[PDB]
This record gives structure tokens, sequence and C-alpha cells, in this order.
């Protein structure tokens, strides 16, 4: 019963300056829980479709690095204790972006990245010729 | 209003100490978690998104063609010779060093100037005009 | 291990409120909400890749877990 | 056919935030956010509501007398982008020289006692101290009334006193502006 | 015999955690990791000076809650955050943990330069998994 | 061998690019290589490699004499100091010791 | 005595409450706060998972509960306020190359620590068909021969990858500078390119 | 407050090195071409053989930060084999498991 | 009394209602004020609203809640006051 009233909205100043355009722009989280990147995908697929952007997922291939140490302090160089670090991989692909559509979702996602998780953010942008390159100087 | 404030006076400890507790009007308890994430923006202790990864860092404002044309800077050189060879190989790294900053470069293109300035009758006996 | 008849009622009890709590929490028609359903949304809200899925989080009816 | 570009829509860095927290109202079952949310710990009273935030604000008083009483344990930044407000604080004037300028940083540092001491010198040695200089001086000797703000470590009545320095240095100023009356 | 993190079977009478009742064999297969970051990801920078920091905090939390720790921390890293889990006891007087709480976090964030908070789960007594 | 229209090219492109223009032997491109990165000792896992260990000693122990942080190791060192200067086992002091 | 524990507020939670204003932003599972009997923990022998108290395991998990489905609809809604529309005349990948030839990559490094610096961010890549360019046959040929491998015969595509420079914007701003004089050189004809 | 003395000398010779870095790689550069004169790379050779022993970068040996072992000692954390199975095995490094195939 | 809160909960207003003290004396007073003229399922519904929410009750508005609980001849809900009470 004590709903707040009148809702503060941010301000979104619309410019006059035109906006980037990005053909493309991918999106790699890797982690080492795919159960996480399960529910990263899944979070990051909504939000997409909430916003109207296209977006495809798939799994690039793991990798996993292994390394081997001595076990003992000393001696018995025949025992070793082998590690490893699983890196897990999810690519978003999101197509046909305008730079404020990308700028609100990046920051959406990356805020809501879980621990344990990185993301490269692959950014094509489109662009036209240079105006020096319209024309030769001879 | 007055038509033309004081715009060189400067504020004094009766106005900053009464801007200090208009500010104690409407400070309040942070109400949520989304509020401690704005009130941490506002101070600069949390990143801000989408991050830029050099976000902070402007490189003192130089263009890409201060890093990458050092040729004005060898003017005091021979215009010829090995010490031009040589300063032009300088220059052709520092020139492709992109963590160094230009007032770093120039630098390193000063000391050679320095240096070879302090050996002059090694490199007269060689007959290399250094200037 | 000592559950008495008592102890798991209360267990069924629980599990009834909290499945209507997880239908909530998803979006989903709390009469309708399949173990299915719970067991998917839980895999969501907790994600785990231990090895083991005994080792993972779980949320059961009291006759399937005891 | 021609591109229909759009325009650029901008906005501040806390604005995405705020339109997240637009979504969320407060949680009944909560007590305020301020506190730990443990069924131990959440504040069962009003009592409690006050003490256990000044007993965290008490905490954050005692690491920053500690961070501010030795500096080197803290001057080591790693923060890219740099935050100027998790770095410690320095409130004793670091310029001995008597000079116009060592002047202004114990009158932005609030230390009455250092102003007025370097005052007398100042005026012994015969330099001429600038108005506004002498102005901010006062300004600060009369907010406080000549009476030193107390930080970290080291009512009923009367406080004024006649036999003030406040009314002293009013006599050695030689001119007096507006802003000084 | 192996040795590492193993603790030993003794006469039934011996109260271990979840946590201490797993040999390192089940880290990622029955139990997680006490940190997460993302140093030690496959093309990632900083996993020294991350693991520099892990062990002081450690230490520095055990010290400083003296006697009240219930386990081990959990520590985590979003961005720029720094999250602190413990599990604590309920025999300190709320009155200290929030002293100890403001303070732990204040004093962490000036020394590591980012924003530190520090969540406590109280509990009655430890929670035993198993008597070894 | 080149041309001269592949050389004359190669040294266009060359120029355009900002690469080494004079012909170079092998020997002379280490110059270009050495002012191309940062020197060794002047990377950031060089010298910065270890933590400053005179840090977290001096915090650490002016925290415990604060009454903010207890040394677990440093009391039960001290314990052992007590006990052995009870059994006169203490140390010596400097230079006024049993020998000249 | 002894300050007593209050029950958990789970037990005043309405079965219907909306979900999101319990867990707004990211926050560690707190077992007093969340309704469900979530169990984790390999089962001793004749036993259950453990329960939700404690459970140090269910503290290790980086848990969804601020991001439910109902959270993120609501959250995008509040949204779309800013973000702008596509240009619908771009619609398939031929009309974008057609109007917009030139193409500029960047990677942005999401990584969590104190500091957000990464140097792998300042790397700009450039990538241009030459059948989008005002190139003849002379200029097309030399643009080529200048390049060098920079260009792919199978696609036609120039890509110039630029990072000499500290930052993005004036990598950037390279990368364009030579395309510009890569251009205007193949249209020049030195003397000396009689000799091919 | 280092491990022992020999992380102590350590951290001087890492620190010096760091001091001379740029004088040292300008007199490497005079001496390490064909360009130059030998009259004045011998100069250099010289100028460079004569800075302080400790800033010459080769003398800088990795240790283990926590417990100075000169060996063993993987570099991506900085620590030796026993100190870092200590963390790993306890579950405190991220990500970090025991390998099977 | 609705106007005044109703003010309040407009826009950002509601950071005005200054210190712990301020807060406390005005949803005090505004919930007797409601357990007294309001409808007792509508002061049920503020009951849970602002308790403990926003606000720490002192010994006596407990009693108010007592009273208009008599007043409105629902004594059903008295057991749950005692808990609430401790
Ligand atoms: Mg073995």
């Amino acid at each position: 019963v004590d709903v707040p009233k009148d809702l503060t909205k941010p301000v979104v100043t619309i410019s006059d300056e035109p906006d980037i355009l990005y053909k493309r722009l991918s999106v790699l989280v890797k982690g080492h829980d795919k159960a996480v990147l399960d529910s990263y995908e899944y979070f990051a697929v909504l939000a997409a479709k909430e916003l109207g952007i296209s977006i495809k997922v798939h799994e690039p291939p793991r990798k996993i690095e292994r390394f081997t140490l001595l076990q003992s302090v000393h001696i018995y160089k025949k025992h070793r204790v082998q590690y490893e670090m699983r890196t897990l991989y999810r690519c978003l692909e999101l197509e046909h972006l305008t730079g404020s559509t990308a700028d609100v979702y990046l920051e959406y996602i990356q805020r809501n990245l879980p621990e344990g998780v990185a993301m490269e953010v692959t950014k094509t942008q489109l662009e036209q010729l240079p105006e020096h390159i319209k024309e030769p100087i001879w | 209003t007055k038509e033309a404030p004081e715009t060189d006076t400067s504020p004094s400890l009766w106005d900053v100490e009464f801007a200090k507790q208009l500010a104690t009007v409407n400070e309040q308890p942070l109400q949520n978690g989304f509020e401690e994430l704005i009130q941490w923006t506002k101070e600069g202790k949390l990143w801000e998104f989408p991050i830029n990864n050099e976000a902070g860092f402007d490189d003192d404002g130089s263009e890409f063609h201060e890093h990458i044309f050092l040729e004005k800077h060898l003017e005091s050189f021979p215009k010829q010779g090995p010490i031009r060879h040589f300063m032009e190989l300088v220059t052709c790294g520092l020139s492709k060093n992109p963590y160094l900053s230009v007032k770093q470069k120039v630098e390193h293109i000063e000391w050679f100037r320095n240096y070879f300035n302090e050996k002059k009758d090694i490199l007269k006996e060689s007959n290399i005009q250094f200037n | 291990e000592t559950y008495t008849e008592d102890f798991i009622k209360k267990q069924i009890e629980e599990f009834n409120i909290g499945k209507r709590h997880l239908a909530n929490m998803m979006g989903e028609d709390p009469e309708t909400f399949t173990q299915e359903d719970i067991d998917r949304a839980i895999a969501y809200l907790f994600p785990s890749g231990l090895f083991e899925k005994r080792a993972r989080p779980v949320m059961k009816h009291p006759e399937q877990i005891f | 056919e021609e591109v229909v570009i759009p325009k650029k829509k901008t906005w501040d860095k806390v604005a995405v935030l705020q339109a997240l927290a637009s979504t969320v109202n407060r949680d009944t079952t909560a007590v305020p956010y301020v506190f730990q949310d443990d069924p131990y710990l959440m504040p069962a009273s009003s009592l409690e509501s006050r003490s256990f935030l000044l007993a965290k604000k008490s905490g954050e008083n005692v690491a920053k007398f500690i961070i501010n009483s030795y500096p080197k344990y803290f001057q080591k930044d790693i923060a890219e982008p740099h935050i100027p407000c998790l770095m410690p604080e320095y409130f004793e004037p670091q310029i001995k020289d008597i000079s116009e300028a060592a002047l202004k940083e114990r009158i932005e540092l609030r230390k009455v006692k250092a102003s007025v001491d370097m005052f007398d010198q100042l005026l012994q040695a015969g330099t001429t101290v600038s108005l506004e200089t002498t102005n901010s001086l006062l300004d600060l000797l009369c907010y406080y009334g000549d009476q030193e703000p107390s930080t970290d470590y080291h009512q009923f009545g009367v406080t004024w006193r006649a036999k003030n320095n406040a009314e002293r240095i009013f006599s050695l100023m030689p001119e007096k502006n507006e802003h000084s009356y | 015999k192996n040795r590492a993190a193993r603790v030993r079977v003794s006469k039934g009478d011996k109260p271990v955690t979840y946590e201490e009742a797993h040999a390192p064999h089940y880290i990622a297969h029955r139990k997680g990791w006490l940190s997460l970051h993302t140093g030690n990801l496959d093309g990632e920078d900083h996993a020294a000076e991350r693991t520099v920091e892990d062990v002081f905090l450690r230490k520095f939390m055990w010290g400083t809650f003296p006697g009240c720790l219930a386990d081990q921390l959990v520590l985590k890293r979003r961005g720029n955050q720094l999250e602190i889990c413990a599990v604590v006891l309920r025999q300190l007087s709320p009155h200290k943990y929030y002293f100890l709480v403001g303070y732990s976090e204040t004093l962490l964030s000036y020394f590591y330069k980012c924003p530190v908070r520090l969540h406590l789960q109280t509990v009655p007594s430890k929670v035993v998994y198993k008597y070894l | 061998s080149l041309s001269e229209y592949a050389f004359r090219m190669s040294r266009l492109s060359a120029r355009l690019f900002g690469e080494v223009t004079r012909p170079t032997n092998s020997k002379s491109m280490k110059v270009v290589k050495l002012f191309s990165e940062l020197p060794l000792a002047k990377k950031k896992e060089t010298y910065d490699w270890y933590p400053n260990h005179h840090t977290y000693a001096e915090l650490m122990q002016t925290l415990r004499f604060l009454g903010l942080y207890r040394d677990e190791h440093q009391d039960f060192m001290d314990e052992q100091k007590r006990l052995k200067k009870l059994r006169g086992k203490e140390k010596p002091k400097k230079g006024e010791g049993k020998r000249a | 005595p002894r300050r007593k524990a209050l029950p958990p507020r789970t037990e005043k939670m309405a079965v219907d409450q909306d979900w999101p204003s319990v867990y707004p932003v990211a926050a560690p599972f707190k077992p007093s706060a969340v309704p469900l009997p979530v169990r984790m923990g390999y089962p001793v022998k004749k036993g259950v998972p453990m329960a939700k108290e404690g459970n140090l395991e269910l503290l290790k998990i980086p848990n969804f509960l601020h991001l439910t489905p109902v959270a993120i609809k609501k959250h995008c809604e509040a949204l779309k306020d800013f973000c702008t529309e596509w240009p619908a005349a771009l619609d398939s990948d031929e009309k974008c190359e057609k109007h917009f030839p030139i193409e500029i990559d960047s990677t942005d490094y999401v990584s969590s620590g104190p500091s957000v610096r990464n140097p792998r961010a300042r790397v700009v890549v450039l990538r241009v068909k030459l059948s989008s360019l005002n190139l003849d046959d002379h200029a097309k040929k030399k643009l080529i021969k200048l390049v060098g491998e920079r260009y792919c015969k199978t696609t036609d595509v120039l890509t110039i990858k630029t990072d000499r420079c500290p930052l993005r914007r004036q990598n950037y701003d390279y990368a364009v500078y030579l395309l510009t004089v890569l251009y205007h050189e193949s249209w020049n004809t030195e003397e000396w390119e009689k000799s091919k | 407050h280092y491990v022992d003395w020999r992380m102590w000398r350590d951290v001087k010779r890492r620190k010096m090195a760091y001091e001379y870095a740029d004088e040292r790689l300008r007199i490497n550069s005079l001496r390490k071409n064909t360009i130059l004169p030998k009259i004045l790379q011998d100069v250099a050779d010289e100028e460079i053989a004569a800075l302080p022993r400790d800033s010459c970068p080769v003398r800088i040996r990795n240790r283990c930060v926590m417990t100075s072992r000169p060996r063993g000692v993987k570099r991506r954390w900085r620590l030796s084999r026993i100190v870092f199975r200590h963390l790993a095995d306890h579950g405190q490094l991220s990500g970090i498991q025991r390998a099977t195939w | 009394a609705y106007q005044v809160h109703g003010l309040l909960k407009t826009g950002d207003n509601w950071k005005f209602i200054g210190p712990d003290q301020h807060r406390n004396f005005y949803y005090s007073k505004f919930f007797d004020l409601i357990c007294l003229m309001e409808q007792i399922d509508v002061t049920l519904k503020w009951y849970e609203d602002l308790i403990p929410s926003a606000y720490f009750p002192h010994s006596q508005t407990m009693i108010h809640l007592l009273q208009a609980l008599d007043v409105a001849n629902r004594l059903e809900v008295i057991p749950k006051i005692w808990k609430d009470s401790k």
C-alpha cells in the first residue's frame, strides 16, 4: 500500500551528432564453470530479445592447460602432481546494432558478469570512406 | 539579479560551510544495492561501464603523429653519415614503442644529442662532423 | 540419522511452500510447476559445474531425498 | 535507400544504474540495507537500529584514524583509474617558509593556531599581507570563534570571550573592507 | 601416502566441515574454489597479484575476527569490487561485529584501492559434515 | 635478388608504414628492437615482483600494537621468549657480552 | 542472557511477493533471505545433501537470484529508453558494405581486479575491399604491391592493423592516415615505375 | 621484513636495475650496431662495464615471493611449487584443480 | 496525512525526512493516526509495509495497534501481535 509515486526517470538526452553503427559485435566470455556460462548465456540472450537485438550463440572449443610439479619437498623425482586450468567459452554473436544500443546492452551484461568470468568484446564498426580518399590529388 | 557577478572573487569559508549543510539535508542511508553502486560511481570508487581499458589514460593528449613522426627532433644531429643512420634506428624503434610517452621518447633522443655532443673529439678523429 | 515422521512432514510442508516461491521467481504458474521445472530453475539460479551431480544444488521432494 | 542513421543518445555514468533501480521498490521483509542481513545481526529494536549503525561508523573512524596516522601503509596505488578518495589525507602544512602562499595552506587547512603564530611572526617581519589573504584568515578565526576544530585524536554558558584574539587582529589590521565588518 | 589437505581418520570423534572433509582431488568434483577471479583464465593477467591479495585477506580476517570464523572465506571479484563472504559464529556482541565489519571494510578499501564489502553469515555452531 | 622496381617499391612501402628505409644489417636492427619495447628491468613483472614485505609486516605489527589484530604466531613466539628468559636463556646485550 | 537470533525472514515472505525486490543486485546467497529449501553437498552414506544454513558450497556459487526472468524483462523495459534504432535501409550485409565500405575492429577486455588497464585494448584493425575504392588499373596494382600480405586476393579485402600507439584513439587515427596515404601514393606514378 | 637476506639482496638488485635501465638501454644501443665508429663503441663498452654490478638485469633471480625459494617457482604466480601446491590443494587458487585425463 | 505522506513519496522527496529521530517521529505519529482512523484491513496493510522495513516501533505504537484491533473486533490477530512485540 506504500507504493511510491512520480517515479523519476533518468535523463536520456538525444543528441544531434549521428550514431555509431556496428555490423556485428562478438562477445566471447571465458569462465571455469560451464553451468555458470549457461546461466550467463540465458541471461544475455534473453536481454537481447527483450531489446530487439539479433543474437546467435555457439561454443568455441575449450582449452585445458596442464602442468606438472614435484610431489615431494626434496627428492622422489618420479612422483609428480599434475594440475590443470580449464577455460570454457561461449560466443554471443550480436548483429546490426547502433552505438547507443550496444552501449546500453554491453554495460548491462558487463555489470552482471559473474565472478570468475572474463569477456572479450570485438566491435566491428561500419564506417565510410575518409574525405581525402574520395578523389586523387594527382 | 545583479548583471555582473564577482566571478573573480572565490567562495569563502561561510560559503562552503553552508554548501556542506545544504547537502546534509538530503543525505539518507543507502536504500538498496543499486544506491551503493550509484554512490560508488559518483565517488569514483567503482568502474564506469561499459568499460574502457584506457579509462583515465589520455596519454598527455598526444596525437598519433607525435609518436610516429620523430624526425623533427633530429634537427640538431648531422644530416648525413653514421649518426643519421644510427639515430634513424633509434627513432624507428621509438616510433614503434606503445609503452612510452612522447616525453619519454624525446628524453631518449635528447640523451643521444647530449652524448654525441660530448664525444666530439672521438667523432672528429673518425672524421664525422657533429655540428 | 533420525528422521521422525513429524520431521518429514515439516519437510514436505517446506517443499510445497518453496515450490511455490520457486515458480513465483521464475514467473511461471505455481499449479503446473513440475519437478523438471524445479530442476531447470535451480540449475539456472545456482549454476555449478561440479563434475559430480550429487554434489550440485538440489530441491527435491523430501521422499526422494531422505 | 539513403541511410537513415539515427542520433546518438547520451546519458550520465549513473543513468543505467538509476534506470535499473527504478524497477525495484523496497522490501518489507528486510530491515534497512545499511544493516547486515543475518537473523543474528538484524537489529531487533530501535535502540539497536541506532546502536548498530554507530558501531559500524565507529569502526570506520578507527580505520580512517589508522589510515591517516600511518599514511605510508596506504600509499601504494594499484587502482586504474586512480581513485583519489581511497588515499590518505594530510592535514599538516608542509611549507614552513614565511610567504603568502604558505599562509593559504594554514587557512585552507583550517589550522587556527598555526595561522595566528605564523601571522604574528610574519607581521614582525614587516612584510605586506594582502587584503584578500587577511580577510580569509579572519573568516576562519571568526567562524570557529578562535576554537580549534577537534578531529580524530592527539553547551550551557557563553563561549564567546571579550579578550579574544579575533578582536585584537582587527586592531592590527591596517585596512578593513566591507567583508571585514 | 598422500598428505596434502587431508584430515586423517582418527577415532570417529573429530568434527570436520564439508570443506575440510574433501581432499584436493575433489576440488572441481564435489567442492568449489574458495576464491573466484579471472587471473587464472587463459589469456588473463595478474594471477600473481590476485594471489598475494588472497593470502593476505585470509590472514587479515583470521586475526581480525579472532575465534569467530566458522569456516573458510569465500573471496569474490566482479570488476572493481571485492566481496568477502565469511561464516562467523554467534558469540561476539553484534556491536562488536558491526565495529569490525565497518573497520575491516574501510581499512581494506584504502589498502587495496577498491570497493570492499564483507558479508557475514552467523551460525550457532560450526556446521559438522562428518565425525572422522 | 630483387628488380629495381621491386626494390624501389618495397622502399616506398617501408617509408609509408614507418619501417627502416636505409639498408640495415641484422646486427644493427637490434637498435630498433631495443627501443621498440621496454627494458626487462622496467617491466612491471620485474621491478614489482615481490609484495612490499616492509609494508605487510609493519602494517600488521601496528594493527597488533593497536589491539585490532591478533597475531597467533607472534603470541606463540612471545610465550616461548618469555619462558626462555625465565630459564635464564635470554639474549645477551650486544657488545657488552661475555667476550671482549 | 545470550542474544538469540530472530527467525529467518523467509517465513514472513509471501508466496507471491515480487522476488526482484528481495535481491535487486548481485549479492551473495543468504539462507535467511531465500525461501527455497535448496540443499547442496555430496551426501554422506545414508545421508542427505546439507541444508542451506552454513552451507559453504552454496556460498561459492555465483548465483543468478538477482537476474530471474521476471527481473530481466522488467529491467529491459526501463532500458529500451536508452537505445536507438538500426537504420532499416541497412538490411543486409550487402547493403552495409555498399554504404559503409570501411570496417573498424576493436576489442574491449573485461576482467576483475583493481586496475582496468589492458594493453590488448589499443589495437585497431581497419578492413576494406579494394573494389569500394576509386582505383584504376595502374593504382590498384601499386596499392597491392605496397601493402604486401595485408591484402587478400581471394576476398579482395585490405586489412590494416595498427598498434604502435598507446591509445586506441591514436591507432585508429593512424590506420586511417595509412589508408589515406596508401591511396594517394597508389595514384601517384613515379618515373622509376617505368622499369617494371 | 623480507623472508631472508637472499630475498633482500634481490629486492635491491631489482630496484637498482630499474634505476639504471634507461641508461643501460641507451649505452647498449650505441654498442649494438655496426653503424657507429669502433672507437666510440669501445668507449661505450667501458661506460656500461662501469655501471654498478647490481644494475645488471641478469642478476635478478625470480624467487618465491612467499618463501624466497630460488628454484621451482611457477612464473604466473611467482610462487614455489611447495607454496603453489599448498594453496592449490586447499582450493584457494581460482580455477586451478588436479588434472586427470 | 495521506496527502503529506503522498507528497513524501513523490520523486526524490523522501530524502527530506531527516535523521533517525525525525524518521521515527514521522512514522510513529503517522501510524498511530492510521490505527485510529482507518479500516482495520488497511491498517494491517500499512502495518506490514512500515514495520520493520522503515520504522522500528515504540512500546506505545503496539498498544494503539492492539486497541485498533479491539475496536475492529479482530482478536484473532492478537497472537501475532505478541510475537512481533517480542
Ligand atoms: Mg604417490
